[PDB]
């Protein structure tokens, strides 16, 4: 029959076949379950969607059409769970959250 | 009676904190940083060549680390009921971070 | 004394300030000579009539922003010299004494 | 040779400003120079280690990324 | 030669969530690096888990457990949901 | 099993601080320590239970605890390894 992507069978956008190949070649285990790469691709696609949504929100707030690293940093740091996940992660040209301590404010 | 305008101390400081908490571009001059990196990269081996991107990544990581350390030092100095950072603050910060 | 770029002293009320000449005014030709040059009055350069007919000088005051450049005629600007600095000290001390009298 | 003096005080000032610092002692700059030097050797040592084990004479940014990763400071934007 | 990435799939996901938003190349590189990072983290965790139980095969169950271990709270719950539904759909398909 | 966090008596907290080299102690500290410890315990126990269940077991083994601590970057020796 005609070739049909396993991603389509799972209804995803992440290449499950590439995932399975990488899992096999990654020396993680001798045998790889059949339904494993599907699960992994689904999780990866979901996380990507989350970060992309937040970054697009930020870029719109800046009245810009293209997400830049600054938008990514702002989205990640502003989110609690995402920032916790990327606690030890550095993003190039990410800048920092604009934040000034209260006691330094004029009074 | 002619006096020259000048803001009070702490005004320009807050303005610059706002300015640099907004942009993301690098702050250190490129060539001095490159020269320093190459000089440091001599006690391990001689006549080492460099991809430019490697130097860029070094600059980025170093600047991010220094910014984080600066912020931690600022928190320490504030905890000492002060607004000026002094090296003991940095030392305490690094000590708590475990680097010391 | 009075030359393009040469140091010049300028009055301002009871005080005097050192300035640098940039444009020397020639009233007869309605032209000022400037250094980055016979050039007429510019689209924004303008000299008031009471000093446009005399030896006017467009100057910037040292130690002050370039926003405060002034077209001063020959009336206030003197030749830069030692006695000028001395009477500058005279007016500086006069201001000091006036302020101290205001306080004490 | 005093490239450690290539890090001018204005640069350190800007760096602290992005870090959100208002007032700075004069003794800070030398402390920063020292700490930065320590960090730089710590990374560059491992970077050169990787470059050597690869039998190469030029250090690649990928080597630097590996060095940062193994020091707990992950970096993105370079592969 | 040719080097593979995740640019196309990420682009598709972006067009799904924001069908009008562009992206710079640098953001693309960052996204790819992030995806790879997550991949190795989760894969190493799953492999470690499998070796812990003295088992030869990494199933989707191992990925589920590893995701629970690596992700905080609501992210973990939602990702578990996505994995479960996608697996069920593919198996039914 | 309710209100056992108060089972962490104040003298115990003094002893902990003293072993930590602390000389003078505020009274508003002990509850703060209790909260931080509860957070820490929850963090470790969650992953420990995850390990226990993924093995489809009904009792938690120390070996699981070692794994959980290792995952949190706090390695402990001397408990099986």
């Amino acid at each position: 029959a005609k070739a049909k992507t396993r991603s389509s069978r799972a209804g995803l956008q992440f290449p499950v076949g590439r995932v399975h190949r990488l899992l096999r070649k990654g020396n993680y285990a001798e045998r790889v379950g059949a339904g494993a790469p599907v699960y992994l691709a689904a999780v990866l696609e979901y996380l990507t969607a989350e970060i992309l949504e937040l970054a697009g929100n930020a870029a719109r707030d800046n009245k810009k059409t293209r997400i830049i690293p600054r938008h990514l940093q702002l989205a990640v740091r502003n989110d609690e769970e995402l920032n916790k996940l990327l606690g030890r992660v550095t993003i190039a040209q990410g800048g920092v959250l604009p934040n000034i301590q209260s006691v330094l404010l004029p009074k | 009676v002619k006096k020259p305008h000048r803001y009070r101390p702490g005004t320009v400081a807050l303005r610059e904190i706002r300015r640099y908490q907004k942009s993301t571009e690098l702050l250190i001059r490129k060539l001095p940083f490159q020269r320093l990196v190459r000089e440091i990269a001599q006690d391990f081996k001689t006549d080492l060549r460099f991809q430019s991107s490697a130097v860029m990544a070094l600059q980025e990581a170093s600047e991010a680390y220094l910014v984080a350390l600066f912020e931690d030092t600022n928190l320490c100095a504030i905890h000492a009921k002060r607004v000026t950072i002094m090296p003991k603050d940095i030392q305490l910060a690094r000590r708590i971070r475990g680097e010391r | 004394e009075f030359a393009l770029g040469g140091r010049c002293l300028a009055f301002h009320g009871p005080l005097m300030y050192e300035a640098k000449i940039l444009k020397i005014w020639d009233p007869s030709s309605k032209m000022y000579t400037s250094i980055p040059k016979p050039q007429k009055l510019g689209e924004d350069e303008s000299i008031p009539e009471e000093i446009i007919n005399g030896k006017c000088f467009f100057i910037h005051y040292q130690g002050w922003k370039s926003s405060w450049d002034e077209w001063v005629g020959y009336d206030r600007i003197r030749a830069y010299n030692e006695e000028n600095i001395a009477m500058k000290k005279r007016l500086a001390n006069e201001a000091k004494e006036a302020k101290k009298s205001l306080l004490e | 040779r005093d490239n450690i003096q290539g890090i001018t005080k204005p640069a350190i000032r800007r760096l602290a400003r992005r870090g959100g610092v208002k007032r700075i002692s004069g003794l800070i700059y030398e402390e920063t120079r020292g700490v930065l030097k320590v960090f730089l050797e710590n990374v560059i040592r491992d970077a050169v280690t990787y470059t050597e084990h690869a039998k190469r004479k030029t250090v690649t940014a990928m080597d630097v990324v590996y060095a940062l990763k193994r020091q707990g400071r992950t970096l993105y934007g370079f592969g | 030669t040719r080097k593979e990435s995740y640019a196309i799939y990420v682009y598709k996901v972006l067009k799904q969530v924001h069908p009008d938003t562009g992206i710079s190349s640098k953001a693309m590189s960052i996204m790819n690096s992030f995806v790879n990072d997550v991949f190795e983290r989760i894969a190493g965790e799953a492999s470690r888990l499998a070796h812990y139980n003295k088992r030869s095969t990494i199933t989707s169950r191992e990925i589920q457990t590893a995701v629970r271990l690596l992700l905080p709270g609501e992210l973990a719950k939602h990702a578990v949901s996505e994995g479960t539904k996608a697996v069920t759909k593919y198996t039914s398909a």
